[PDB]
This record gives structure tokens, C-alpha cells and sequence, in this order.
């Protein structure tokens, strides 16, 4: 058997077309950087560079100031120099193929980092972890940049569109609808993450229906999508595309090489939903800092990187027992005892680490 | 105040008698986060003001909103 062409159609979001209607979802602190995102884009999908915690890149090679072995304040945690370098090496692999930058709305200096990402050469900005009513204020000098909020309801879509038109004379170029089986921070209160009412298959039609009201904005389904069979399910319900992350977390090109070591062993019951200083529930693996807190021998919390506004500078980190900047940075550096590790609900289905090329083919043949 | 009360009443599908300067949109009037945003939305049109999110995050009870419209 040879490699066969896709019956999936190319996807247009902004001025940019991607050959396959698949986003590789942004994965925070060094999981989806230059190698991963560049290869994904080279293979015809949308690679998405996570702009969070770039100071940790290559063990903080591009920071001006380190306190307690951590990047000091948002200027160093979100290092522009590092981000520029990640994008440059990603473009060594993908050239002019489109790239996203993923930026959580909750971060301090959100606007500066959005602008940084445009100047680093992102084609598309994707933002969740909030209701991003002010995404466009910093993009006003980057007309070519597409803007994509992550939402969990049609209500959110309507609100965003109205507020964007009012303030910026713009409407989103697309929406990602992220269901409750996704990795990282969930867009629902802990309680709601279990109801049937919110599965992805029930949300996508509602959001699609609400989007038609605004000129048929593209809808990208995310959360729990595993193979081509799932892709076609979401497209049949009206999604224009899909965003996947766990699967790409299971590739060799993933930038945080420790995951190539940890996912194949992952049992379903060691995947938990935990609290976060960001103020949303987060899906994580029962390892690293999470085991240390269970044992009482977790790291001291001392707010050095000041990564997100809702934590209030270590306050909520202490209330929940860990610092997410320290944990995620530690994971990228390979710290198995003190790192924080995330996964989608399907993480346990990973048994072989496969190449991005082989993954994209399995999802796109015929 | 009577005009603030009327928009708060209609938006949350709630009687003008419950909209007391003490009543909190979260707890007393029964609104979820996006009800809040729609409401801010309706107030800054009705009275031609802008309420930035920074300023808006701080308000939880209708007195807080009343006082902000005031100044
Ligand atoms: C390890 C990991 C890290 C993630 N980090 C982010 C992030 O930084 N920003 C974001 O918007 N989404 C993040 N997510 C969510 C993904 O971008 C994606 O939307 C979601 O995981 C898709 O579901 P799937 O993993 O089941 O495909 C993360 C997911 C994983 C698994
Ligand atoms: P409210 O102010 O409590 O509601 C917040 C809402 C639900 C509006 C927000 O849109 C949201 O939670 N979005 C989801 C962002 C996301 O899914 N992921 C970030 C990944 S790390
Ligand atoms: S203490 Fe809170 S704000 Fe400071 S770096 Fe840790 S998670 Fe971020």
C-alpha cells in the first residue's frame, strides 16, 4: 500500500489555506514548539506554537534575568527573543506554511505577547482560557493575522462577536469549540465536565447553528478526537475542522521529549482532573508535582515567573499546592519528580510513539 | 436608579422589586458569567457608557454598577 490522497478538503481561515482541516492544538511550555509545529505544518496541517513559558526554551538560553532558577516576571517567562527563535526554527522545517501561536488569555502581559507573536511571524493567533473580548486590540497593526477564540458555548460565540464588532470592527476568523475531554485547562466548572449535556457532539451543532447567524464563521471541534472516524463524525455535524493535541503529544517530534517516555505507560485511572491557579480545571497525569503534593514533599511555592493574572501572585498557587509555571517548565526540562504533566482523556490509548508524518497520514488517507 | 433597575430586571428576567443595591447578580438574581456580560453590554448602550472589563470585574452587586454609572 502506498500513501493515498485525502478526500478531506483544504481549509481557509484568514488569508491562509491549510491543505488538511486539522489543527495541532497548542500545548503549553515547550510541548508544541519549533520541531513539532514545524513538522505538523510541513505535513499540511496547522502547526500551533505555544507562546507560553518560552523563557524556558533551551534551558533559559535567551533570558536576561533568572531568580531561583526560574525566569523572573512576565518579561522573561514570555521571552520575545526565545519566541522569535522558536518561530525561526519552525520555519526552517515548514517554510511559509501557516503557523498558529497559542496564547492563554489569563496570562499577564497578554497583549504584549500577542504582538510578539505577530512580530515573530505567526499567521494565526488562537486564545482560550478566558472569554477573549480584547484579543484584537494588539493585532491592529497585523491585518493578515487571523484570530480564533476558544469557546465552550454558543452564548460565548454571540458575546464575542458582538463585543469584537463594537470595539474593533472585526469578527473572529474562526472559533474552536473545546469539549471537556481535552488536555490542559477545561472550559467548564468541574461539575459540568461530566454531564452529557456538554459532550462535544452536543455542543458542536449548537455553536454551528449560532455561528450561521454571523456569516458562517468556521467551527473547529476539539477535545477527544482520536482518529479519522472521529474527524468525519465532527465534520458531519457541521464543524469545518478539528483540533487535536493528545495524538500529537504522542509523536516523536513533540518538543518535550519526556512525554515520549511517559505516555505509553499511562493507565486510564492515573489521568485526573485537578485544580489550577488559572481558575479552570485541568486534566493532568498522576505524576510529578502531583505525587509530591500527595506525599507532602512538593516544591516550595515562590512566585518568580508571575505567569497568569488569576493566581494573584502565588496566592492561588498555594491554595492549590503547586505553581503551574514552575511545574510545566520543570516538565520541559525533563524533571520527572517535580514536573507537571498534562494529557487529554485519550492519553491512555497511546502505546506506540509515531512520527508526525505517519500520524497525519493515518488521519488523512481517503 | 429606576432606569438601571429596569434594564437589570428585563435582562435577568427578574422583577424590579428584587433589584436592590444590596442584591448580587451572582447569588441573589441567579446569573451565570455570560449573563453578566450581556448585562454590562445592555447598560453601556442604554446609558451610552463604556465599562471596561477591568472596571467591570470589580462589580458584583447592583450598587457597584449604580455607582459606576454615576461617575
Ligand atoms: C499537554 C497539553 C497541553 C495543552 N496546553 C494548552 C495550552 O497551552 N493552550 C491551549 O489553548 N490548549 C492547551 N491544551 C489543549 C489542546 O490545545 C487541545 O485543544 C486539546 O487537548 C484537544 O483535545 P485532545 O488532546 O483530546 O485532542 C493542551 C493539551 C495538552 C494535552
Ligand atoms: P465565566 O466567566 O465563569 O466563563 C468563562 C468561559 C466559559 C466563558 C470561557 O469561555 C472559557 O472557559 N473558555 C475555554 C478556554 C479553554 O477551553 N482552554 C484553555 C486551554 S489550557
Ligand atoms: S505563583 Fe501563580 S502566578 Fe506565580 S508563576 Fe506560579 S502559577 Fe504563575
Amino acid at each position: 500500500h502506498h500513501h493515498m490522497v485525502s478526500t478531506l478538503k483544504p481549509l481557509k481561515i484568514g488569508k491562509h489555506t491549510i491543505k488538511f482541516p486539522i489543527f495541532q492544538g497548542g500545548m503549553g511550555v515547550g510541548i508544541s514548539w519549533d520541531e513539532l509545529a514545524g513538522n505538523v505544518a510541513k505535513e499540511g496541517a496547522l502547526g500551533v506554537i505555544s507562546a507560553v513559558g518560552t523563557g524556558y526554551y533551551k534551558n533559559m538560553r535567551f533570558v536576561e534575568r533568572i531568580v531561583a532558577k526560574k525566569p523572573f516576571e512576565a518579561l522573561n517567562f514570555y521571552s520575545k527573543k526565545a519566541l522569535n527563535e522558536i518561530f525561526a526554527n519552525a520555519r526552517k522545517i515548514c517554510g511559509n506554511n501557516p503557523l498558529g501561536a497559542n496564547i492563554l488569555y489569563a496570562i499577564n502581559d497578554y497583549g504584549r505577547v500577542l504582538r510578539d507573536s505577530c512580530e515573530a511571524g505567526a499567521n494565526i493567533i488562537i486564545t482560550g482560557a478566558g472569554l477573549p473580548t480584547n484579543m484584537p486590540e494588539f493585532a491592529k497593526d497585523f491585518s493578515d493575522v487571523a484570530l480564533i477564540p476558544i469557546i465552550s458555548s454558543a452564548k460565548a460565540l454571540k458575546i464575542l462577536c458582538k463585543r469584537w464588532s463594537d470595539r474593533y470592527k472585526r469578527i473572529p476568523d474562526a472559533f474552536i469549540v473545546e469539549g471537556p475531554l481535552s488536555g490542559g485547562h477545561q472550559g467548564f466548572k468541574y461539575e459540568d465536565c461530566f454531564k452529557e449535556e456538554f459532550r462535544l457532539e452536543n455542543l458542536v451543532p449548537k455553536v454551528v447553528e449560532a455561528s450561521k447567524e454571523w456569516g458562517n464563521i468556521p467551527i473547529i471541534a476539539a477535545g477527544g478526537i482520536w482518529d479519522r472516524k472521529d474527524i468525519d463524525t465532527m465534520l458531519s455535524l457541521g464543524a469545518s475542522g478539528v483540533q487535536m493535541a493528545t495524538r500529537f503529544l504522542g509523536t516523536k517530534e513533540c518538543d518535550a521529549k519526556v512525554y515520549a517516555d511517559l505516555l505509553p505507560t499511562l493507565k486510564k485511572e492515573d489521568i485526573l482532573l485537578i485544580k489550577s491557579p488559572v481558575g479552570y480545571p485541568a486534566r493532568a497525569i498522576n505524576t510529578g508535582v502531583i505525587k509530591r503534593i500527595e506525599e507532602g514533599n512538593a516544591p516550595k511555592i515562590a512566585c518568580v515567573s508571575n505567569c497568569v493574572a488569576p493566581c494573584n501572585r502565588g496566592e492561588e498557587a498555594k491554595k492549590v499546592g503547586y505553581c503551574i509555571a514552575d511545574g510545566l517548565g520543570r516538565s520541559y526540562l525533563g524533571n520527572r519528580e517535580e514536573g507537571l504533566y498534562f494529557t487529554g482523556a485519550n492519553g491512555y490509548r497511546v502505546d506506540k510513539i509515531i512520527s508526525v508524518h505517519e500520524l497525519i497520514k493515518e488521519l488523512t488517507e481517503g | 436608579f429606576e432606569d438601571i433597575q429596569a434594564v437589570i430586571a428585563e435582562q435577568l428576567n427578574v422583577d424590579a422589586a428584587q433589584v436592590t443595591p444590596e442584591a448580587e447578580f451572582v447569588k441573589d438574581l441567579g446569573a451565570d458569567s455570560l449573563d453578566v456580560v450581556e448585562l454590562i453590554m445592555a447598560l453601556e448602550e442604554k446609558f451610552g457608557i463604556e465599562i471596561p472589563d477591568e472596571q467591570a470585574e470589580k462589580i458584583v452587586n447592583v450598587g457597584d454598577v449604580v455607582k459606576y454609572i454615576e461617575d
